[PDB]
């Protein structure tokens, strides 16, 4: 007898109302899996008979340990979402509310949540998995054309580089920035407000450059703003068509309890 | 989804070495932990040997404590076990299976997706 899979799911929603009400002969789980992506945000709504263990008592991914962490709040890893644990009557029926609110800058995330109904028999599970996590890894220098600059931000956005609790593998934690060199303009990189940055991706950075002689750069300004350590860089006029691509690895900068960061890799294109 | 299928069981004698291999289909492989299980006949099923999402983590039962070590290679989509110094008690199906959460549970609750299993014989008593 093998653990039998279903699976539901709705807008945004997961609904196990009246679904999780009969017994089968074999182990079974029904399964809502989730992956929010443009700041949607999530309800879950079952019966209030079953026990739920969800998002206060949760099952979290921790990337620093590669395991879930049993009977965890998720704002302990995902600090900017916030829900709500209310009790509803939806479709005539008392129901369970659990609301959650997504905002754009959220952490990344994956958490698990256990819908079982209270019988001697445990035959029948529900679960709900959530998934949060940036999908996009690969864009160009973002010109603003305000400050006639091009910006690749590793601070915030998809190419976050800041150490997050989010699920994602070793050769997943790659994220890329392609900057067109455009001759004597500035260019910026943003990133995260921590300590090593300065410290050990400034020096990476720099050695990236010095190595080709043929490149014409000149380094301005390491400014630090609000919450981005800006490297202000303008690439002067260049000779030779080539092309370059730094790394800049915070993947292994750990940050408790969970957190990890990302490797940043920006890639240079010097085409006239 | 994810589906899964094991190989280079067979027949083996007393101190010798087998490489047990299971391959997956559907969703991505490196996404799900992956672990082994075997039921000898007659007898229920027990754990055997997990291995980590990305393969940094080992988790091993006594019974096959330093004989038997697991490994992954999320590149070929395909999970190892390498048995050394089989003990005749060995005979065993060996079942493979996929969890998509995973807390380092020894036990079959988390794991959803289960492959076939190969059957795994070892005699003794030299030859
Ligand atoms: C989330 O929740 C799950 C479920 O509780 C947890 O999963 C458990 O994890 C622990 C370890 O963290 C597991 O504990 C292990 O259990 C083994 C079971 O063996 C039993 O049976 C044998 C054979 O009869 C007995 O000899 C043995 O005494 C047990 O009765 C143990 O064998 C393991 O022992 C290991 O460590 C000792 C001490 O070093 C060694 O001497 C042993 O040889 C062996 O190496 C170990 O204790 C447990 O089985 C898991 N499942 C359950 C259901 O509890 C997650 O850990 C948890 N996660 C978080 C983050 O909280
Ligand atoms: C994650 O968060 C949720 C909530 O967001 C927790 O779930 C439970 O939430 C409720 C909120 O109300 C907690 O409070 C409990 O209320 C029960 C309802 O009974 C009240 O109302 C009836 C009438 O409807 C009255 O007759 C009754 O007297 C109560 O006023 C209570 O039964 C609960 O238990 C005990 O409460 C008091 C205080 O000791 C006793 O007098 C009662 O007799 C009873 O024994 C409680 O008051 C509830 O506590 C929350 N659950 C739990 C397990 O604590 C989740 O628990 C949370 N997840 C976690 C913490 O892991
Ligand atoms: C992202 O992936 C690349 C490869 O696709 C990794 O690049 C490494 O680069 C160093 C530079 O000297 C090499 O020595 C390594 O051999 C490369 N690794 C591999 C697997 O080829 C880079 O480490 C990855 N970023 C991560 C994992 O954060
Ligand atoms: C950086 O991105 C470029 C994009 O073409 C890619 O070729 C290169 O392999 C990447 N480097 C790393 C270390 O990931």
């Amino acid at each position: 007898g093998t653990q039998d899979e279903k699976s539901v799911k709705n807008i945004c929603v997961c609904d196990f109302t009246d679904k999780l009400n009969f017994l089968p002969l074999e182990k079974t789980k029904i399964l809502c899996e989730l992956k929010p992506q443009y700041g949607e945000d999530i309800k879950i709504i079952a019966n209030k008979e079953y026990e739920i263990n969800c998002m206060n008592n949760s099952k979290v991914f921790c990337p620093l340990k590669d395991t879930f962490i049993n009977n965890t709040n998720i704002k302990l890893y995902s600090p900017k979402l916030h829900f709500e644990i209310k009790d509803i009557t939806h479709k005539g029926k008392n129901a369970a509310l659990y609301y959650l609110k997504i905002d754009e800058e959220a952490s990344d995330i994956f958490f698990s949540c256990s819908i079982k109904p209270k019988q001697v028999s445990g035959l029948l599970e529900g679960e709900v998995r959530v998934n949060l996590k940036k999908h996009i890894n690969e864009e160009y220098s973002i010109f603003n054309e305000e400050e006639d600059v091009h910006v690749c931000d590793f601070s915030k956005g998809n190419l976050d580089i800041t150490p997050s609790a989010g699920f994602y593998l070793k050769n997943s934690r790659n994220v890329s920035c392609i900057y067109r060199v455009i001759p004597n303009k500035l260019f910026l990189i943003k990133l995260p407000k921590l300590d090593i940055v300065t410290e050990k991706l400034l020096p990476s950075i720099v050695n990236c450059l010095s190595e080709f002689s043929f490149i014409n750069f000149t380094l301005k300004h390491v400014q630090e703003g609000d919450n981005y350590i800006s490297f202000n860089v303008i690439f002067g006029e260049f000779k030779k068509h080539f092309n370059l691509a730094c790394s800049l690895d915070l993947s292994d900068f750990q940050q408790e309890p969970c957190n990890l960061g990302k490797t940043a890799n920006i890639t240079f294109i010097f085409s006239k | 989804q994810v589906q899964l299928q094991e190989s280079g069981g067979g027949l083996v004698q007393a101190g010798g070495s087998l490489r047990l291999s299971c391959a997956a289909s559907g969703r991505t492989f490196s996404s799900y932990a992956m672990g082994w299980f075997r039921q000898a006949p007659g007898k229920e099923r027990e754990f055997v040997a997990a291995i980590s999402y990305s393969g940094s983590n080992t988790y091993d039962a006594d019974s096959v404590k330093g004989r038997f070590a697991i490994s992954r290679d999320n590149a070929k989509n395909t999970v190892y076990l390498q048995m050394n110094s089989l003990k005749p008690e060995d005979t065993a199906v060996y079942y493979c299976a996929a969890a998509g959460v995973y807390s380092g549970t020894y036990t079959d609750t988390e794991f959803d997706y289960w492959g076939q299993g190969t059957q795994v014989t070892v005699s003794s008593h030299h030859h």
